[PDB]
RNA sequence: AUCAGAGUGGCGCAGCGGAAGCGUGGUGGGCCCAUAACCCACAGGUCCCAGGAUCGAAACCUGGCUCUGAUACCA
RNA sequence: AUGUAAA
RNA sequence: CCGACUUUGUGAAAUGA
RNA sequence: UUGUUGGUCUUCAACGAGGAAUGCCUAGUAAGCGCGAGUCAUCAGCUCGCGUUGACUACGUCCCUGCCCUUUGUACACACCG
RNA sequence: GGUGAAAUUCUUGGAUUUAUGAAAGACGAACAACUGCGAAAGCAUUUGCCAAGGAUGUUUUCAUUAAUCAAGAACGAAAGUUGGGGGCUCGAAGACGAUCAGAUACCGUCCUAGUCUCAACCAUAAACGAUGCCGACCAGGGAUCGGCGGAUGUUGCUUAUAGGACUCCGCCGGCACCUUAUGAGAAAUCAAAGUCUUUGGGUUCCGGGGGGAGUAUGGUCGCAAGGCUGAAACUUAAAGGAAUUGA
């Protein structure tokens, strides 16, 4: 039986969010920041891997046997690259024993954006 | 001193070219001056391709590739080492 | 919390070869929260490969909508058409040109829908030219042909048979053979179908197309 | 609950770390002689040495 | 941007010189 | 003119009887080619003055001295 | 952050 | 401004006793 | 003599492994132990040599401090302590 | 959420995340280039309408009607101004959280004018190719864009060819690029910055060591901000350009 892992892997955190095949029922939503103490390590690959195993147990406790991936970066008018937890989290629910269906990048892409934060000269730090 | 003949951008016959936002810092730079790389990457590095094809239920699933066109300003391109300071003689190689 | 939830079978209509896209769950009926009529419009998005046992159509994300529920089976109807991010972004490259067209369409049953087509100009073999561009006057002519074909290759009875055109690309391959004398045009498809509005429920309609 | 798993250094890659204090190696799991993953060892280590590993999911990246 | 800011220092100074002359008028 | 307020480390300030500190400043090492900044320590007090009571006072009442705000109208 | 007037 | 009763009848469901 | 030094008895201090900092060191090496020579009438807690016991660690990196070569920028040339 | 790390901030009145639909306003990704069009400024979603334009083609027509230009005139990014409209996003000012010796900054949060549009002003930009316009001569090459001419051979075409897509050759006109002096230059560089002491094709604007200073004053234009015109007293031995070796 298939669920959908709406994985949100940005910088500064990660969301492993499993829903039904309609998106209208949440099933389990563990995030990277529930598994560590420091704000800096919320986006770490380890916290990403810890979250996914927690997801898999709660999924194997509920009968869904395989799942579909939807990787997601911040998108919009910010980065399109998925964050540092993307592959590490995905490698976990595969190595955790639950199966994957089809994998798609659903990062929000404008046909052209509203003005981006930071000003004309950009983040100069 | 005029460092370059093109002035640092490709703009001939034009008067104005619309700017773009740097991916890293969001500094505005004209589209013909930016460093533009089309990146074709895999969802997972080859470290974790077999143990994700072991989990695919449907046989023959090729893992899709993330496609992006990333823009940089000169300072972000230099600082990340996407382009380097070249010698005076090598500055003229466009390959 | 999950002990009060009852699952359902989601079934595609009969013009899709395989059925049973998967399972959904709904909380059991209470006061003012009835499972049966309370939700009823779930929208489902499933691959066309999973749906016709043909990986040769691994793109074309089919969007599906629940019109009615009958005794522990969620009866679903065709709701839309779209490409994967990777497939559309696989097609589009530099040194080429891209043509887009769209038109609003009525079927004989009153589904209002958009269709979007996309095409890409083809390098002929023996080309030594480094780029493959049509001219703007040519670009307009192809777009006008794209739109007209959409109009007349549509204006056919219903999404029952209209989807039967979308599946084997009855539209896209016919775009090329329609206008091969203006410019080659490889990778023609119908990239998207968005249903603007549908008529009233009309329960007789559903089971005739659905299993 | 992690189970201490043994691996063998098939080969040595480089000396990473700011001070170079970390030899990066490729390890061979003994339960399944198929899993070749990168790990980061401290101390002198050659091929044929056997590393005790508490976790395994922690995988070193290239030039980590 | 020294020359640009020097132009601003003249711009402010000259504005104040005009305000004085209106008062004396 | 009366009356309220306030006098405590070099300075600005806290301190409810067992009873003295906060910031900054001082002094001696460290870091530096050398100063700052930073690091480690060290030393500070007629608690305005004279009383008086008080287990026991810088604090509580009384007198003396100096700074500050106030209210002083009808003619 | 900074760098003899003492040549 | 706010509540009850009155005007004030009819019948249907969900949690309540 | 403001005790050259070596004896004998007596006197029995600080010091409980040393804060911020910081030095030298990769095999007969570090560290421990003593001996000889210089100065020298007398005085060696010093320096230059000698032998005796004898390891821990590493077999690397450019992170801090510096060095060499190349490329690059400079409004510096008593030369960035510019 | 945000970050070097955090904090301001949001959050069991359910934040973030997920899904269906709606509204609003901006923006027009990828394609997109050492490519196009425009006097410049500038101009990228579709389609229709209105007027304009360059180039090419021409055994059409006029017949010197031209080049450049004081005075005078049209347009002129962004910001800014006066009124309406709109007010998503971003965001001068302001307010906070960090950092710091301090931080009125960089970083982070919230946000006003503004951003967008209609009417009218303003007239400035490193408004740059830091290179006025017209004409001739002068060196070699492959690309490319628009038109035209010349070649058989090929198509997912085409009632058949003909045309359209592609290959080769030539001409004209564009945006450029590469290699080289027999050239020039202080050189960097430049096939136009060449045809200069062997100095003369035409014409407009403009410079005369560095500052004071695009300042004062008078005039004039503008609602204002300001624009245009624009000194002097005085001061000073250099300021500056290209390239070399070192640090
Ligand atoms: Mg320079
Ligand atoms: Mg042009
Ligand atoms: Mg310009
Ligand atoms: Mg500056
Ligand atoms: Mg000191
Ligand atoms: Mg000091
Ligand atoms: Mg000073
Ligand atoms: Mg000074
Ligand atoms: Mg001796
Ligand atoms: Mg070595
Ligand atoms: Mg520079
Ligand atoms: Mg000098
Ligand atoms: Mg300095
Ligand atoms: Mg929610
Ligand atoms: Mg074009
Ligand atoms: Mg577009
Ligand atoms: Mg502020
Ligand atoms: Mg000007
Ligand atoms: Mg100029
Ligand atoms: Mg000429
Ligand atoms: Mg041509
Ligand atoms: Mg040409
Ligand atoms: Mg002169
Ligand atoms: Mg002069
Ligand atoms: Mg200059
Ligand atoms: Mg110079
Ligand atoms: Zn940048």
């Amino acid at each position: 039986v298939f669920g959908v892992a709406h994985i949100f892997a940005s910088f500064n955190d990660t969301f492993i969010h499993v829903t039904d095949l309609s998106g209208r029922e949440t099933l389990v939503r563990i995030t990277g920041g529930m598994k560590v103490k420091a704000d800096r390590d919320e986006s770490s690959p380890y916290a990403a891997m810890l979250a996914s195993q927690d997801v898999a147990t709660r999924c194997k406790e509920l009968g869904i046997t395989a799942l579909h991936i939807k990787l997601r970066a911040t998108g919009g008018n910010k980065t399109k690259t998925p964050g540092p937890g993307a592959q590490s989290a995905l490698r976990a629910l595969a190595r955790s024993g639950m199966k994957i269906g089809r994998i798609e990048d659903v990062t929000p892409v404008p046909t052209d954006s509203t003005r981006r934060k930071g000003g004309r000269r950009g983040r100069r730090l | 001193t005029f460092k370059r003949r093109n002035g640092g951008r490709n703009k001939h016959g034009r008067g104005h070219v619309k700017y773009i936002r740097c991916s890293n810092c969001a500094k505005c730079c004209p589209k013909d001056k930016a460093i533009k790389r089309f990146l074709v990457r895999n969802i997972v590095e080859q470290a974790a391709v077999r143990d994700v094809q072991e989990a695919c239920v449907h046989d023959g699933y090729v893992l899709p590739k993330l496609y992006a066109k990333v823009h940089h300003c000169v300072s972000c391109a230099i600082h990340a080492h996407i382009v380097r300071v070249r010698s005076r003689e090598n500055r003229r190689n466009r390959e | 919390p999950f002990t009060k939830k009852q699952w359902y079978d989601i079934k595609a209509p009969l013009l899709f070869t395989s059925r049973n896209v998967g399972k959904t769950l709904v909380s059991r009926t209470q006061g003012t929260k009835i499972a049966s009529e309370g939700l009823k419009h779930r929208v489902f998005e499933v691959s066309l490969a999973d749906l016709q046992n043909d990986e040769d159509q691994a793109y074309r994300k089919i969007r599906l909508r629940a019109e009615d529920v009958q005794g522990m089976n969620v009866l679903t109807n065709f709701w839309g058409m779209d490409f994967t991010t990777d497939k559309l972004r696989s097609l589009v490259r530099k040194w080429q040109t891209l043509i887009e067209a769209h038109v609003d369409v009525k079927t004989t049953d009153n589904y209002m829908l958009r269709m979007f087509a996309i095409g890409f100009t083809k390098r002929r073999p023996n080309q030594v030219k480094r780029t493959c561009y049509a001219q703007a006057s040519q670009i307009r002519q192809i777009r006008r042909k794209m739109v007209e074909i959409m109009v007349n290759q549509a204006a056919s009875c219903d999404l029952k048979e209209l989807v039967n055109k979308f599946i084997p690309e009855v539209i896209g391959k016919e775009i090329e053979k329609a206008t091969s004398s203006i410019f080659p045009l490889q990778n023609v498809y119908v990239r998207k179908v968005k249903i603007l509005k549908a008529p009233k429920f009309d329960l007789g309609k559903l089971m005739e197309v659905h299993g | 609950d992690t189970q201490v798993k043994l691996a063998v250094v098939v080969k040595v890659m480089g000396r990473t770390g700011s001070r170079g204090q970390v030899t990066q190696v490729r390890v061979k799991f003994l339960d399944d002689q198929n899993r070749l993953i990168m790990r980061n060892v401290k101390g002198p280590v050659r091929e044929g040495d056997i590393l005790t590993l508490l976790e395994s999911e922690r995988e070193a990246r290239r030039l980590r | 941007m020294r020359a640009k800011w020097k132009k601003k220092r003249m711009r402010r100074l000259k504005r104040k010189r005009r305000k004085m002359r209106q008062r004396s008028k």
